[PDB]
């Protein structure tokens, strides 16, 4: 067990990819997030999973609680905006009879099922069926109309069109449907961050049973950590079963050096905004969940 | 004649007391079962609230039975603004009261017992006790609970305030695994208790046959005719229950009336007999002053201008002709209600359309007529009538099944050795927090 | 070491609250077997009148107007080392607040309060219904703030903190406090946690933000509470699969 | 003596609370004319920065996102005497509560919060919009606390006591106030004072008790203030006759 | 101006009644505050006044604001249970376009004007359209569940044929229209009290313009205290006008030596029960509106 | 572009001007523009107020029905409402369905103001560009709402 200060905790680190080339073909890197439930899924460690599907405006995550494969997979790519995926966690024990709950979502996603399995506050039922949790890496994230003012104005491109959407190599960058690509600088988009992602102190979903994201990894891979025991009997199957490509992540550049600077960047610019939060006033501060 | 008081009463819901009257041996000559719970005063502050938050809110009057106040509450506005709810949101709603049932009827085992013997034995059952066969009789008991509240949090939403009702219906359908998981339930439940009814019944049979039983360190006769009273019975379905939707009603608001405690309730008393070895901690110091109309929390609501009994005998009294009497005899109709509520879930789950709707298309907003909805709780008839006008409740009222049955087993307590007049009052299977609302 | 003494202790509560504590199944006769004495709960037991105890686990509010409630939650406090609120009526007034008298047969029944109002409450154990799972950690951790090894004290009182904090932050709950206390100051993070806590679905999310319906809120304060924005004590949490292995470990046979 | 020296500081507001204090009419006039001089007010006079000042009158929340915002509300506490949250945006947020971001062209403008979260508040004026009568008699008063005889600065210091006590006891504003604070509280008898006061028609009486619709509400604090079952301060009302002519001979020609 | 520490300030004391014989025919008292309303209409001191008129139930009353004679004397006679008068107070001054308000009222309803004229809290026009105050004087009120108790209970009558109740002389009074009498003593209705009242510190309506009642005076009459100068202008008009018989109080049994001693007891036991809220609880009290 | 609080709503696909001057060349074409051309239409407005306020009392029926008899409850279809506030067309869009807002938009007239302001300044001494804007009569509270 690696005790890492800005990884968090995990057993191994390594870089991956998804077997499945039906899954690769949508998926946003690897396909790590899809494979590892469809995989759940069909092995039965999980009956049903939160993922983030299509909703009502292009582009705009909307929440659900999936229970066939097919369903999965509609919820491949990522969505640069707030999808609520810890509203369904008590109605899939409920009305959907579950009885082993996936859940995938972002750093304060995980954070979200943590809390609820050791301090249920009318969430009955809920610690002893959540069964598999796969989190994502984040920076930070966007209100809908501050990612459609990036994608509409500052990268000039019709949301209808969007194949994909990538923060990387310091650009936002909008690639279309017909074969064209633009970049918006990052600097641009801080304006538009939603507020309560700077006091987020936590970069590579450090309580989730598998962590994935893609800084560390070539493009169409994905850097995975491995971390509870839940995590690593399904992340062991999985690979004898075929399920995915593993190279250890110390042979793949850029790899940990630059990811664990990231997570340091992102950590200490949160924690100053944290300790200014306490003498934002005159004689007064601004609460501190963390306290 | 002597004035003997026990309060608190114990191993039922919520706050009582027994002030009695007693005659040279001790016998009950007229003793009172009041409500001393605070009025939380729900019927009150419902007045200019939404129809969608009032029976939420009744929901928190009694955590035993929710699913009875959330119904009848919901069902009253839907019967005041003629909403009529899709069949599979009836099926659902079913489901919830069945389970509902059963947990609370092996709720009502736990607290019962302690006063019953082992058969063929002077030995009572001690269900905190890790011996047999006390705690094999504690695993079916609490087996049997957890699968009903399972189903009621599959069905409902929640187990304790269901969730899933609304006006029009329901908020949500269930899945073809739940669906195929509340069947599961439902199978394993039934066997289940179906043995638990058969122990229990068992367990009163031999309690009929007993001379005495043991308060105290002192034997007190059975009377032969314990809990016997001549009010009759009330009740409106077997099972679930009627509105004032349907084509036939089974429940008269013509014949209903309520009083205060006033018109039923002795007036000032003082006590003058105590026993400081009434387990554990006594009864009433000599010289308190007791007054129970004055004291009584309740209404009294009766029908043909006297009070009724309520419950599992009155169901299978109106709707099978049942035939016996008094304490064990309602002791007995509870246990026997355990199979049905297995057959009803199963059958309910055979007939949903998991893909059916659940919320009625329009859901009107009322213009200040009356309507009333009856849910057979597992204590007995729970009443709640409304007037909604543009979405609001106007108007309020709630005759919950044992403030039916608090006049009724007072009566009942007539012929009564005090030291087991509690043990009448248990055959009610009392909920006091429901009773004063 | 001796099993601690507990007692349940009714107000102005629906018995939901017991019946939560209930619903732990064979984990409640398990505690009760090998770590907790029940001395007192009128519900299940015949002591009449309230004893000493460990941990006082106190459902429902206070009607100001009820000479013996006011006398029992005071006694309560003098014989009990740890008061517990169990549920939102103890913490918060929840329904009761609503209440406003006028209604047979005593119309002057009219002013309720939670018990932190009345006297000082060491322990909240928010929610309507509160989880089972919740009532058993803070039993079996009040259990090892008493009785066990440094190692588990230590545990113990960091696992309680933040529902001991609660008992001191007040006695109100509301979709409010979502936003008084977590959009308002600039914590929100949209991830939906308390629409899913809610127990009368008052709570919406549209566009990633708390939306709430509070002509059905019934005031119970579940939502601050599970909101992961409210309290986040992150060295218990970051160590949730070990508290999860020591807290089972504790209910096995 | 000199006159005393006020502004109008406009934070997150309507400009309602202004519009208020100029409802006063020939009032203002006179008191500007004799007692005040106004030397800062974005509305009214080219001012452009925040001056020393006896009394601010600040309207509107703060929006924790607008770094000029949280700069002017500090100024402020630094440039001035005596601070005055004027209006209920100011004491208790108000409509903006219920602010969540995501809006063009600043969807990044989340969370606003009341002045007294920030800074020190001294004094509050409640009310949505607040009376003008009020801004009118907390500016004489504070005159005469500053200018007066020993007497009159006595009187003042009486008079504007609740509403000292109003920014200490804090910062929320709702229908709840009344259960909360009065009925659960066995204060409540029945005026009807509240719906009176409430500017969106939220507050009915039922039976002589009050009944809220929290969807309607705004969160201005205006019911609770209202109330005479919130402060009574028998030394001040008893004398209204008295003060009432006081109060008139200031304004008089 | 006499300062009477438990009958407030006041100019003088006589007892009176109204000489117009069809306002008596169904005052409670000496129809004071009937007459006194009418007159100030007529006279054009008042364009309105709140009065507690007739409601949906029997015995309930609701307010209104009266404009006319007639709507004045609908509002004759004593109702005991609580009439939230304030509730009009603004609306007067809006949709009705008064300039000279009058209040009726007991005690807590004549404090909530005179705080609404020295602190209006969104009570803007109130402070200076209130013209006329009448204040009733009152030992205690009641729920309207509490006097249906009372009256069909304790008093056995049905509140259809009630024509007049009354407190005095120790019991609760029920005069039928056909004409039957019948009594409950006090004691018996001590637990139906409204609570708030048990902090009242205010017989005699210390706060109003002109104060009128019924004890010390005979059946028919009122004790009537003048206070404020308002009040002993409208008054001395009245009075010169010919509305009003008048005696001196202190020519009149049992007068203000009685009326002096239950005011006194009044205030004596609500000022204990607003001293025991302080340590009401365990090291805690309740909140005292008068700290 | 980063700064400005507001949206910029166009008609036509331009920026318009909004308000007094704006009302009195639709329905009178009023034929006189810029700053001071826009104070004196704001001053025009004053004498019908009067004369409508006394219109409306004189078939005003202090006995007639002021609440429709039915409040229907909303099926997401859209609406909107125009009132010509003193700055000028403010126009509100909703979808109601079941007693709830789906949908809302706001178009103030100070936001239409803002844009057609700025170009409005072209020519003009820096020192009374505040003098082109205060002809607006503007409330930027309302623009950014
Ligand atoms: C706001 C956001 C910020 C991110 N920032 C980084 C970063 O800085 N560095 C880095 O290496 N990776 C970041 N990621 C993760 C990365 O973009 C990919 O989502 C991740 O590598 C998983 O890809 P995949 O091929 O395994 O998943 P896929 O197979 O394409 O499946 C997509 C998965 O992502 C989930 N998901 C998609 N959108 C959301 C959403 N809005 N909210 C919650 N869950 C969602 C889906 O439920 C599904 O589980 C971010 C993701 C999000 C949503
Ligand atoms: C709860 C209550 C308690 C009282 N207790 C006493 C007492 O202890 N000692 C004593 O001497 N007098 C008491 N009174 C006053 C007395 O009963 C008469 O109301 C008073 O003498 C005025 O009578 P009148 O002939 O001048 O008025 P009338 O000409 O008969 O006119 C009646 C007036 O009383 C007002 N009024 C009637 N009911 C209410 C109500 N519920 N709430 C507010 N205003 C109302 C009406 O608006 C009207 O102004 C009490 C009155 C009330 C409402
Ligand atoms: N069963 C039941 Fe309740 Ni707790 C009762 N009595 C009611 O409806
Ligand atoms: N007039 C005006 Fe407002 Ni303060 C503007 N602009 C709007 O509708
Ligand atoms: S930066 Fe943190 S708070 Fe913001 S969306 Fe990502 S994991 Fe959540
Ligand atoms: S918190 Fe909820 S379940 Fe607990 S006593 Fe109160 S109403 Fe009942
Ligand atoms: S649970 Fe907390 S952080 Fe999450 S959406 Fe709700 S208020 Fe915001
Ligand atoms: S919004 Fe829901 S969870 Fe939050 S306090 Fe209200 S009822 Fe409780
Ligand atoms: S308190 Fe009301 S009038 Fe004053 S700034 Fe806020 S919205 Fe405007
Ligand atoms: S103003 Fe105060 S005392 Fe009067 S009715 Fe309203 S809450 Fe009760
Ligand atoms: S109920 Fe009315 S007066 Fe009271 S806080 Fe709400 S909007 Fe303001
Ligand atoms: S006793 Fe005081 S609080 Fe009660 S109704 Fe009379 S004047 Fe009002
Ligand atoms: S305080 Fe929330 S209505
Ligand atoms: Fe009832
Ligand atoms: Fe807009």
């Amino acid at each position: 067990m690696i005790e890492d200060p800005y990884l968090g905790k995990y057993v191994t680190c390594v870089s991956a990819r998804s077997t499945d080339k039906e899954i690769l073909k949508k998926a946003q890197d690897g396909g790590i997030a899809t494979a590892l439930m469809v995989y759940a899924l069909e092995e039965g460690f999980i009956d049903g999973t939160i993922v983030a599907g299509e909703g009502d405006k292009p582009w705009q995550p909307k929440p659900v609680v999936a229970m066939t494969r097919e369903d999965i997979l509609k919820a491949r790519g990522t969505r640069y905006n707030i999808s609520p995926q810890i509203s369904w966690l008590k109605e899939a024990t409920r009305s959907f009879g579950l009885d082993k709950v996936g859940v995938t979502g972002v750093c304060c996603q995980m954070q979200a099922v943590r809390k609820a399995q050791l301090y249920p506050i009318n969430m009955r039922d809920v610690p002893g069926k959540v069964a598999f949790t796969v989190g994502l890496f984040c920076m930070e994230n966007f209100s809908y109309k501050s990612l459609q003012s990036i994608v509409e104005d500052h990268a000039n491109q019709s949301l209808g069109s969007v194949k994909k959407m990538e923060i990387t190599k310091g650009k936002f960058w909008v690639y279309t449907e017909r074969g064209n690509v633009a970049t918006v600088p990052l600097k641009a988009t801080h304006k538009y961050e939603q507020p309560g992602c700077h006091v987020c102190l936590d970069y590579v979903s450090n309580l989730a049973d598998i962590s994935t994201g893609s800084v560390g990894s070539p493009d169409g891979w994905s850097t995975v950590f491995i971390r509870t025991k839940v995590g690593n009997e399904i992340w062991s199957k999985a690979v004898a079963d075929g399920m995915f490509e593993t190279k250890p992540i110390e042979e793949v550049k850029p790899g940990l050096d630059l990811l664990r600077k990231l997570a340091k960047q992102k950590i200490d610019k949160n924690q100053k905004t944290v300790e200014e939060r306490k003498t934002f006033g005159i004689n007064k501060g601004l609460r501190n969940p963390y306290a | 004649t002597k004035v003997v008081e026990i309060s608190p009463t114990t191993r039922l819901e919520g706050h009582s007391k027994l002030t009695l009257k007693v005659n040279d041996q001790g016998i009950v000559e007229r003793g009172d079962w009041l409500s001393i719970t605070p009025v939380r005063g729900i019927e009150k502050l419902a007045i200019g609230k939404t129809m969608e938050q009032v029976p939420k809110i009744a929901s928190r009057v009694c955590g035993i039975c929710p699913i009875a106040h959330t119904l009848a509450s919901t069902e009253a506005m839907e019967a005041s603004i003629g909403c009529e709810i899709p069949t599979d949101a009836k099926l659902l709603r079913i489901i919830l009261h069945a389970a509902n049932r059963i947990h609370s009827h092996a709720l009502h085992n736990i607290l019962i017992l302690p006063d019953f013997y082992i058969p063929g034995t002077e030995k009572k059952f001690n269900l905190f006790a890790n011996e047999q066969p006390a705690r094999s009789v504690m695993a079916r008991i609490v087996r049997i609970r957890e699968i009903a509240q399972t189903i009621a949090a599959i069905a409902g939403g929640e187990a304790i305030h269901p969730s899933n009702p609304r006006i029009g219906g329901m908020y949500h359908n269930v899945s073809p695994r739940a669906k195929q998981k509340m069947a599961d339930l439902a199978k394993e439940c039934l066997v289940l208790v179906h043995e638990q009814m058969e122990f229990m019944l068992d367990v009163i049979r031999n309690m009929q046959n007993r001379e005495f039983v043991e308060v105290g360190g002192k034997q007190i006769p059975l009377p032969k005719k314990l809990g016997y009273h001549n009010q009759g019975v009330m009740a409106t379905a077997p099972m679930y229950g009627s509105s004032s939707l349907d084509d036939n009603p089974t429940w008269d608001f013509t014949r209903w009336k309520e009083t205060r405690p006033w018109d039923w309730y002795m007036g000032e008393v003082t006590i003058d007999l105590e026993d400081p070895s009434y387990p554990i901690g006594g009864t009433t110091k000599v010289g308190t002053k007791a007054n129970p109309q004055m004291e009584s929390c309740t209404g009294v609501p009766t029908y043909d201008g006297q009070p009724v009994e309520v419950g599992p005998r009155a169901r299978l009294a109106t709707f099978k002709n049942f035939d016996e009497k008094g304490t064990f005899a309602q002791h007995i109709a509870r246990q026997m209600e355990y199979p049905d509520c297995c057959y009803t879930i199963l059958n309910c789950l055979d007939n949903l359309n998991t893909s059916g709707k659940v919320l009625a298309d329009h859901i009107p907003q009322g213009d200040g007529s009356m309507g009333w909805a009856a849910n057979e709780a597992p204590r007995g008839s729970n009443i709640h009538l409304a007037r909604v006008k543009d979405g609001k409740v106007r108007w309020y009222d709630m005759l919950v099944p044992t403030t039916w049955n608090f006049p009724t087993c007072s009566r009942a307590l007539t012929g009564a050795p005090w030291q087991i007049a509690e043990m009448v009052v248990r055959a009610y299977d009392p909920c006091v927090s429901c009773a004063t609302h | 070491t001796n099993k601690i003494k507990i007692g349940h202790v009714h107000m102005s509560g629906c018995t939901g609250c017991l019946v939560s504590l209930a619903d732990n199944n064979l984990g409640l006769i398990k505690i009760l077997d090998d770590y907790a004495d029940l001395v007192y709960c009128l519900t299940l037991a015949d002591v009449r009148h309230i004893p000493e105890m460990d941990v006082a686990l106190v459902e429902g509010s206070v009607c100001l107007q009820d000479h013996e409630s006011v006398e029992d939650i005071k006694e309560t406090r003098k014989k009990s080392k740890i008061v517990v609120a169990l549920g939102s009526c103890a913490c918060y007034g929840n329904i009761t607040r609503f209440s406003r008298g006028g209604q047979h047969n005593q119309p002057q029944h009219e002013s309720y309060l939670p018990i932190g109002d009345l006297i000082d409450v060491d322990v909240y154990i928010p929610g309507c219904p509160p989880s089972p799972e919740l009532i058993r950690n803070v039993a079996v951790m009040a259990y090892l703030l008493l009785e066990g090894n440094e190692e588990q004290k230590e545990l113990a009182g960091k696992y309680l903190k933040p529902l001991m904090d609660l008992a001191k932050r007040g006695t109100s709950g509301c979709f409010c406090d979502l936003m008084y206390d977590v959009i308002n100051q600039g914590l929100c993070m949209g991830c939906g946690t308390c629409a899913a806590s809610c127990p009368v679905h008052a709570i919406t999310l549209e566009f990633g933000k708390p939306q709430g319906e509070r002509d059905l809120c019934i005031k119970c304060g579940s939502c601050y509470g599970a909101c992961p924005r409210s309290f986040f004590n992150l060295d218990v949490i970051s160590e949730f699969e070990n508290i999860s292995e020591i807290i089972a470990k504790a209910l096995k046979d």
